[PDB]
């Protein structure tokens, strides 16, 4: 667990939340205006 | 449809051109001048 | 009003009139 | 709705001239107070060389560059 | 060589010529329509 | 379900087409654009080429690049979140992230591109020809600034995304592997001239062979969009080809199938010498008549001559070009004619 | 054992001769070069 | 400067070489030369090809 | 001597064109 | 009917003329691979295997039988020098005409399933019309795969029941095949790690065997099934192109960047050795340490090998070959003989001068001398009109150690010169340009060759790919709309 | 020879730096583009008048 | 059609054709499993690229032998 | 000089495929003139 | 263009345009460009000059 | 040693004539095929 891992996770984890919210953002729209 | 459509024309050319002008005499007064 | 399209072209629109402020104020800095 | 109808509505107009000058000046404060020289590390006209070094100041090592960039861009 | 710039010379203004009086004789009139 | 009525959205008629390719076309695309505004604009290259690449610093259109990172660095991906930037977005974009960050969402951007063409001829239900006809550019892409560099010592040497750094990269490859004398892009070449000119005579022999529609001098008003009878004399202009070339097309499909055909596989035999380049697999000397004039100093070709200009060119260009090898060559050592 | 259903038949215009023909002319005069070095 | 497939080139080396530097922009057809070997080492078939392919 | 095989593929090139123009399938409608 | 780049699509739909034909190709590859190897073993040279090595003399398969194993040959030789007594079969004739034998087995199995096309296995019973259960044929094939993958791993590399694999040292002076224990660690991961390919194999092995059972049992959901039609072959076409150009371009990287399965000793040293000075750093520190022992200079230069000085030579680095340049080694440079010592330039003042290396890109460099802290002090003027730089002006003296040069000094101004263009590019070697004919010109690597045919057929590959998939999606478009 | 004429007149005109010759290189990729695109949106929406196993 | 002894061995394999799962079967555990794979591989390449330093693992050439 | 085997290489990329494409020409050609009734088969 | 630069009217000259507050001359991407067309310059038609302008 | 000018007649003299037969053939069998109405045009 050197800094190079904890930054490579830490990015796994942006990447997550990226897709999350554009995930979240099409599911309010889509069922919002069926 | 108020304001007829080349009047505004009109106007985005002419800031068009000044903003295009103002680079040439930039290309001669400070910096890449030489 | 927020469309798509509003979307889009004001995030297209937005940086492009910053950026040409900052690039008129720079045709002045002169060294 | 077509763009020219919207170009040519007045209620465009008094949101679009309160809006594009104060964006437009924004830009241009943004390096009239010089932040986009510290933002973005590029030298001022007066920080290519200093008086220590009279050469250009390239990175030679990879993982030591952030401290190699810190003392060359010391001055 | 005299004799070899005299056969050009001719070769040179019998095409020439031909071209001329080709264009000459109511091209115009050479024609789709009539 | 929740995927279906979602996949509906994504498929609605609007202004312009998202799709599910939408997804990662948009923000790839878009952040590959702004990267390459902000980077001719902004960052500089004074820390990894000892250049001045940016409007800030007074470069204008034509001189202002995005630079390649730095030699010291190797292939690195240049993460922001890297070992070697660690955050700290100044000294990113000084060793030259901006480069590999703008390569990267680039090609990202092109694969949605090609997705999203699949897509919408899926939608509208004809063949997908669009899509391997934008094959092309996506070989050329991925040869030139991924797998060239990616061969080379670093990506140091890939193309800079400018005007003047691509015609320095032009030149650079000319000079170093006499990139001219390869079949390839001789290949590429003749197809992209070959395409020029196809696209050229065909708009030509199409509008000059329009059929009599109006009564006007203007003939673009004679035509509808929903026509079922041809516009054009196929037979009068088969005719004309045949007696003025000697040889006309006979078959609209085969006639298009050519124009899409010859841009497309020229870009692909280009994108193959580039490949072979790659690994220094350079067609650069004949070696027949390189011995033969070693052991004779009279016989002279243009092909000895366009050696003696890539000497020149690159003993002149080397100290300026690669700043890190820290080039000296002093003036008896540099190759020089006579006065001049 | 048998007659098979999938038996096709092969056909080449004339022009596309000429084409193959062309091609396999120009590629052979491109490389004859490289390849004699 | 040799040109000729004859004279140790290939397809890709060989060419037409332009005319001579002394002769300039001066017309130079064969009677003009005193001998076609003469025409020939001063280069005026690149002349004569390049004015006839031009008509 | 090979200025020979030169020779050969340049005159088979022009021949295959001269084929191709006064031997060509005649289009009809 | 059918155009001439349509021909083979008869094949679409008669499952058992697939079979021939694949079984055709089969012959013809494993055909071609005993043929070369043949011809390898015919023109191959086991006279001096350190300073004539495999990778010196162009050979292409050879490198590959002798990665898994194949060391001995029926002529008494072997490829690390030693001799062997009665080998076995499995020596690199025995090996070539296994290949050949399999080739025409497989020819006359094409040939048989060609004849007999009508079996009554690919029918389906429901319908009556020839049909594959691709997603039951996918997990039987995989499950087989995962099988031979685990028993490679354990038996063949870990040496349980197997010879092992070639493992080198790690600047590829000795060498052998030998039983590697896997690493089942972060090391494992390690490109340069031997017992990673091991650990690997295993590993997966017992990972497909499982993905094989799941896909035997499980059938696939309604979904998957209409969006990837899985039940049309040319699918299952496009996808394993996907696969195989995935492959090959992994591959072409793990040999240009080289790795463990690619060792220095098979291929010939990488581009990047020469960049970063890796062996000659490795010479100096070598040299470094004899001194600190306590040896004179030339006693210290002399107990450098000549392997190791070989791999410090610019003719071998793979990137300085052409691309139409054709033939081995050999044919650029000739055999080389033997080292012939490192020089040592010294100027008038006695500082040591060093000539700066060409790097790989430049095809004509100058020759230029610097000192320790790179200030140019000599070189060779192309103008010598007023240079005050020259190897004249400026007296170097050389002074060889360690070599057929050893102890050899020279004073004289050609002699230096000649010298020092000869050590610009690497240590200096003795070569025969006469048994081959050598002209004057370098080619490159096995290393090389690979990786460019590779990285090119994985490039088109892609199209391949791409166009399949496309003819899968729109099938039933493709005929016009 | 044509390859010699192009690095002889880059080295004593500067001709890439010309907005003429960067014009006719915006004409021949533009001309390939169009030529490309063109013919992929007229073959892709054809008639459908022919089986499978024929051109 | 021929029926052979072999067929007659491997009928059961090639049997069921066209048999399917209704209703997104087992795909989310694909997406489980394509996501790690994913990880797997970025993990790899940023190792090899040494943009990820691990301890004990230094990429450059070992001493097998 | 030149390599002595581009010879054979050159020589036979030039006549195989030609041969091949000649090949193909004449099979159509004689199953067209086959499948029409007349002085041919 | 070709035309233009036939009598001697080239491509834009963007040499040591960028300069610092001493004086100093920074290199741009153009500067490049002038040294690979140096290179080209000195060598092409090595024997042929006498003088130190191409005039 | 040899004439390296035989490789090309020994290999020429093979091929050329073995692909004329070939061609022989391959119509023969196409117009016999074109004859009897079928799959086959
Ligand atoms: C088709 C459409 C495709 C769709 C587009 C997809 C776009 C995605 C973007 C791709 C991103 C790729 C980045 C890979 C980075 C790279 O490669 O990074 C390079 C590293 C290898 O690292 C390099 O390794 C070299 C060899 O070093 C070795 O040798 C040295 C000896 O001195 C030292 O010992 C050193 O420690 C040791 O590692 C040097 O160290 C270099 O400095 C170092 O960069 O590989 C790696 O990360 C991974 C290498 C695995 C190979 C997979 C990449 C395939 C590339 C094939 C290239 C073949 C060559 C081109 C052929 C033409
Ligand atoms: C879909 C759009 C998209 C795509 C494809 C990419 C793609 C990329 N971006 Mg990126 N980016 C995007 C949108 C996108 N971006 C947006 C919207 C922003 C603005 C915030 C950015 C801002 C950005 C920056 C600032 C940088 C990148 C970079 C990169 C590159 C490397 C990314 C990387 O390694 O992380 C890969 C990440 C993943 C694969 C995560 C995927 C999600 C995982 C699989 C979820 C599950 C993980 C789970 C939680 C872990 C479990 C535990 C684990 C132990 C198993 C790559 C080409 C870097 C780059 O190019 O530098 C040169 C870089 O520095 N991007
Ligand atoms: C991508 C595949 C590939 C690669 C990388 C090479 C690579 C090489 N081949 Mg090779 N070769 C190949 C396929 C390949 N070959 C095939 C398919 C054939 C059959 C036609 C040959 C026939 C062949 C011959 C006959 C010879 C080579 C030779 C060579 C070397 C030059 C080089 C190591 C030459 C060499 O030095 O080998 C001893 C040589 O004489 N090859
Ligand atoms: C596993 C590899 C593989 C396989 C099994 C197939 C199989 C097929 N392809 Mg195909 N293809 C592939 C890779 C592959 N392709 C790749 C990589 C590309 C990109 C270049 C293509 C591009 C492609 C196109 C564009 C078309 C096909 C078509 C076809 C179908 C008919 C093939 C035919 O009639 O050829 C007949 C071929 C000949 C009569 C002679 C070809 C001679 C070639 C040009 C040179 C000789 C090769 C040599 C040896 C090669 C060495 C090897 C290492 C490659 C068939 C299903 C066709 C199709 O589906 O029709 C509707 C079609 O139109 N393919
Ligand atoms: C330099 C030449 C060149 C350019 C600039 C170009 C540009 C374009 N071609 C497109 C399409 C096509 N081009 C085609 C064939 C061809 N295109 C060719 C040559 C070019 N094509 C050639 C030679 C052919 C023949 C095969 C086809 C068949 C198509 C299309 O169908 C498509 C279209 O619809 O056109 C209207 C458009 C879609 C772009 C895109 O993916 O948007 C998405 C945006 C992306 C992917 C982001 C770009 C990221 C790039 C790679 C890196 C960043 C670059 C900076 C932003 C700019 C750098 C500038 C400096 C280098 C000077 C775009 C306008
Ligand atoms: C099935 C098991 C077959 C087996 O173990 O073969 C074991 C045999 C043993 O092969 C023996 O090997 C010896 C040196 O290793 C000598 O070469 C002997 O001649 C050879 O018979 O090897 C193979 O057949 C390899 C099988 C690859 C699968
Ligand atoms: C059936 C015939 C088919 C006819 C078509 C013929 C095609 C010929 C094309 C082959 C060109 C090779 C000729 C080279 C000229 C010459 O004589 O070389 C001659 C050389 C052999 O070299 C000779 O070798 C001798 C013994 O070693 C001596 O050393 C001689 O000095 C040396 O000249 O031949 C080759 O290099 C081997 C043939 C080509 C090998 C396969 C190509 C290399 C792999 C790259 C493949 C990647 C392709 C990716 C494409 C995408
Ligand atoms: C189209 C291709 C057709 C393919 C079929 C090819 C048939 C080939 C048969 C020709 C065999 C000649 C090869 C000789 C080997 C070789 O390389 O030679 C090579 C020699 C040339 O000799 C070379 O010449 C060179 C330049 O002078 C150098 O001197 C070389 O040293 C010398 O070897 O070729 C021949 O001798 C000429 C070809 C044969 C000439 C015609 C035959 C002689 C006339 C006798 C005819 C009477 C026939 C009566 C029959 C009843
Ligand atoms: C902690 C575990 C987190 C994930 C749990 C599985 C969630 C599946 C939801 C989805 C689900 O199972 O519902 C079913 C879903 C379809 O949703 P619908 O709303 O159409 O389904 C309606 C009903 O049929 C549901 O029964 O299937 C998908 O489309 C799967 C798409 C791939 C999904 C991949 C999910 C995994 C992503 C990576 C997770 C991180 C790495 C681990
Ligand atoms: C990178 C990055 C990012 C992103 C960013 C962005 C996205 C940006 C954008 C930006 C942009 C988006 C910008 C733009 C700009 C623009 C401009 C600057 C323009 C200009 C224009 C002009 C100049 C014009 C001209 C012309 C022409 C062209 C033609 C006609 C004429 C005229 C003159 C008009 C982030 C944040 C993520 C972070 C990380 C990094
Ligand atoms: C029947 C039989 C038999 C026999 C067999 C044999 C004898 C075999 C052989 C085989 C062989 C002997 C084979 C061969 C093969 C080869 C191949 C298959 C090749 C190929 C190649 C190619 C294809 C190439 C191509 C190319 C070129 C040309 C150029 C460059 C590029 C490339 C590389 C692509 C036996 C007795 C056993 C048993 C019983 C039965
Ligand atoms: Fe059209």
């Amino acid at each position: 667990m050197t800094a190079s891992l904890s930054n490579f996770i830490a990015s796994l984890i942006a990447g997550g939340v990226v897709v999350g919210v554009i995930a979240i953002a099409l599911i309010v729209i889509s069922k919002s205006d069926r | 449809g108020r304001v007829p459509l080349w009047l505004v024309g009109l106007v985005g050319g002419f800031a068009v051109i000044t903003i295009v002008s103002l680079f040439i005499y930039g290309s001669y007064s400070g910096l890449g001048s030489s | 009003i927020f469309t798509f399209r509003w979307l889009a072209v004001h995030g297209l629109a937005i940086p492009t009139v910053f950026f040409l402020g900052g690039i008129t104020a720079m045709q002045f800095i002169q060294r | 709705r077509p763009f020219s109808d919207i170009i040519t509505s007045v209620r465009y107009w008094i949101i679009h001239s309160i809006t594009i000058p104060s964006l437009f000046v924004s830009g241009w404060l943004f390096i009239s107070t010089g932040l986009a020289y510290d933002v973005f590390g590029t030298p001022r006209p007066n920080e290519y060389f200093t008086q220590d070094r009279q050469q250009v100041p390239l990175v030679n090592d990879r993982f030591s560059a952030k401290q190699e960039l810190e003392d060359l861009t010391k001055g | 060589m005299l004799t070899l710039k005299i056969l050009v010379y001719t070769t040179v203004i019998f095409f020439v010529s031909l071209f001329i009086f080709g264009f000459l004789s109511s091209d115009p009139s050479r024609n789709p329509n009539r | 379900g929740l995927f279906d009525l979602v996949d509906d959205w994504l498929k609605k008629d609007r202004f312009v087409f998202v799709g599910w390719s939408g997804l990662l076309l948009f923000p790839t695309a878009y952040l590959a654009a702004g990267g390459w505004m902000t980077g001719t604009t902004f960052v500089t290259s004074w820390y990894t080429h000892g250049l001045a690449s940016s409007y800030l610093e007074g470069c204008n259109f034509l001189t202002a690049a995005v630079s390649t990172p730095a030699n010291s660095v190797g292939h690195s991906l240049l993460l922001l979140w890297g070992p070697e930037a660690q955050g700290d977005f100044t000294r990113w974009c000084q060793i030259g992230g901006l480069w590999t960050f703008v390569a990267l969402h680039g090609a990202f951007g092109l694969i949605g591109f090609c997705l999203r063409q699949f897509e919408i001829a899926r939608l509208v239900g004809i063949r997908p020809y669009n899509a391997i006809a934008f094959s092309g550019p996506i070989a050329v892409f991925v040869s030139v600034f991924l797998l060239y560099p990616l061969g080379q010592a670093s990506w140091f040497f890939a193309p800079s995304f400018g005007v003047a750094a691509i015609f320095r990269f032009l030149l650079f490859l000319q000079g170093f592997h006499n990139w001219t004398l390869n079949p390839f892009h001789m290949m590429g070449v003749a197809g992209i001239l070959g395409g020029a000119l196809l696209c050229a005579i065909h708009g030509a022999t199409v509008e000059n062979t329009l059929f009599e529609d109006g009564d006007a001098a203007n003939t673009f008003r004679a035509f509808t969009p929903t026509q079922s009878e041809e516009t054009y004399s196929m037979v009068t202009a088969n005719r004309f080809w045949s007696q003025i070339f000697g040889v006309a097309f006979s078959n609209k499909r085969w006639l298009h199938f050519f124009m899409l055909f010859v841009p497309v596989t020229g870009l692909w035999t280009s994108s193959i010498g580039i490949v072979g380049l790659a690994l220094n697999l350079r067609a650069y000397d004949f070696v027949s008549q390189e011995l033969r004039a070693a052991e004779d100093p009279e016989f002279e070709t243009f092909y000895t001559k366009n050696h003696l200009l890539d000497e020149g060119i690159r003993a002149w260009m080397a100290a300026q070009d690669q700043p890190h090898e820290n080039f000296v060559f002093p003036e008896e050592v540099l190759p020089r004619g006579n006065a001049l | 054992t048998g007659p098979n259903p999938n038996k096709q038949a092969v056909e080449l215009n004339r022009t596309s001769l000429y084409w193959g023909l062309l091609l396999i002319f120009v590629l052979a005069v491109l490389f004859s070069s490289y390849f004699f070095n | 400067v040799s040109g000729s497939l004859l004279y140790g080139n290939n397809i890709i080396s060989g060419a037409v070489v332009p005319s001579s530097n002394a002769i300039g922009m001066h017309f130079y057809p064969i009677w003009e030369a005193a001998s076609v070997d003469e025409w020939l080492y001063n280069g005026g078939p690149y002349q004569l090809i390049v004015l006839h392919f031009l008509l | 001597m090979e200025a020979l095989v030169y020779t050969f593929l340049l005159i088979g090139t022009l021949m295959v064109i001269f084929f191709a123009v006064f031997f060509r399938e005649t289009p009809r409608i | 009917a059918l155009p001439w780049y349509r021909v083979h699509t008869v094949v679409l739909n008669d499952p058992g003329r697939l079979i021939a034909v694949h079984l055709m190709h089969t012959a013809l590859v494993a055909g071609w691979a005993g043929s070369m190897a043949l011809y390898e073993l015919a023109v191959f040279d086991p006279s001096d295997p350190v300073l004539n090595p495999m990778w010196r003399q162009g050979m292409f398969v050879m490198p590959f039988m002798t990665r898994l194993g194949i060391t001995d040959s029926w002529g008494g030789w072997s490829i690390t020098g030693e001799s062997v007594s009665n080998p076995g079969i499995w020596s690199f004739e025995g090996v070539a005409l296994s290949h050949i034998i399999l080739s025409g087995m497989c020819f006359l199995a094409a040939i048989w399933h060609w004849v007999y096309w009508d079996l009554e296995l690919f029918r389906d019973p429901r319908t009556g019309e020839p049909a594959l259960d691709l997603p039951k044929i996918f997990g039987i094939h995989l499950f087989l795969s995962g099988l031979l993958c685990f028993g490679f791993g354990a038996f063949h590399v870990t040496g349980l029941f197997g010879p092992g694999i070639w493992v080198s040292d790690a600047y590829g002076i000795t060498g052998k095949v030998q039983p590697v224990a896997p690493a089942w660690g972060a090391d494992g991961f390690n490109p340069f790690n031997p017992g990673g390919i091991a650990a690997h194999h295993i590993a997966a092995g017992i990972f497909g065997i499982f993905a094989g059972i799941f896909h035997l049992t499980v059938r696939p959901p309604q979904r998957l099934y209409r969006a990837l039609r899985m039940g049309n072959i040319e699918t299952v076409l496009s996808s394993s192109i996907s696969a195989v150009f995935f492959a090959a371009f992994v591959t072409s990287g793990t040999m240009w960047y080289g790795a463990a399965a690619t060792p220095i000793e098979l291929f010939g040293p990488t581009r990047y050795q020469w960049d970063s000075g890796y062996f000659q750093q490795e010479i100096e520190r070598q040299v470094e340490t004899s001194v600190s022992e306590g040896l004179s200079e030339s006693q210290a230069w002399s107990r450098i090998p000549d392997k190791l000085a070989f791999y410090d030579y610019i003719g071998n680095n793979p990137a300085k070959g052409g691309l139409f340049r054709a033939g081995p080694m050999n044919k650029g440079d000739g055999i080389a003989e033997a080292w012939l010592g490192h020089p040592i330039f010294r100027d008038k003042e006695g500082r040591e001068l060093t000539v700066r290396r060409m790097p790989a890109f430049f095809e004509t460099f100058p020759v230029i001398l610097v000192d320790k802290d790179g200030i140019i002090r000599a070189d060779i003027p192309f103008r010598r009109a007023e240079s005050k730089y020259s190897i004249e002006q400026v007296g170097v003296t050389v002074d060889f150690y360690g070599g057929k040069l050893n102890g050899q000094t020279f004073k004289d101004a050609p002699t230096v010169k000649k010298f020092a263009r000869k050590a610009q590019l690497g240590e200096v070697f003795e070569f025969d340009r006469t048994s081959l004919e050598s002209d004057g010109v370098f080619r490159s690597s096995p290393r090389g060759w690979y990786t460019y045919g590779h990285a090119n057929f994985a490039l088109l590959f892609f199209f391949g790919h791409l166009w399949h998939g496309g003819r899968t999606i729109f099938r039933d478009v493709f005929t016009g709309i | 020879g044509t390859f010699n004429f192009m690095l002889v007149f880059q080295a004593e005109h500067n001709i890439l730096m010309h907005p003429f010759h960067m014009a006719g290189v915006a004409g021949v990729f533009g001309g390939s583009l169009f030529s490309a695109m063109h013919g992929s949106l007229v073959t892709s929406s054809l008639i459908r008048e022919t089986t499978e196993n024929e051109s | 059609a021929l029926r052979t002894r072999l067929g007659e061995i491997l009928r059961p394999l090639n049997a069921e054709y066209g048999k399917v799962a209704p209703g997104w079967g087992t795909t989310p555990i694909m997406g489980i499993v394509m996501l790690a794979f994913l990880i797997f591989l970025v993990i790899i390449l940023q190792i090899y690229n040494s943009s990820l330093i691990i301890e004990n693992v230094d990429v450059d050439w070992a001493n097998g032998i | 000089e030149v390599q002595f085997g581009a010879y054979l290489a050159v020589l036979l990329g030039t006549f195989l495929p030609a041969l091949f494409l000649v090949n193909l020409f004449i099979q159509t050609e004689a199953r067209k003139a086959g499948k029409a009734g007349g002085q041919d088969s | 263009g070709i035309s233009t630069m036939a009598f001697n009217l080239n491509g834009f000259n963007f040499n040591q345009s960028v300069v610092d507050s001493q004086g100093r001359v920074i290199n741009t991407w153009a500067d490049i460009l002038n040294r690979a067309n140096l290179g080209i310059e000195v060598m092409h038609e090595r024997n042929a000059h006498n003088f130190p302008l191409d005039l």
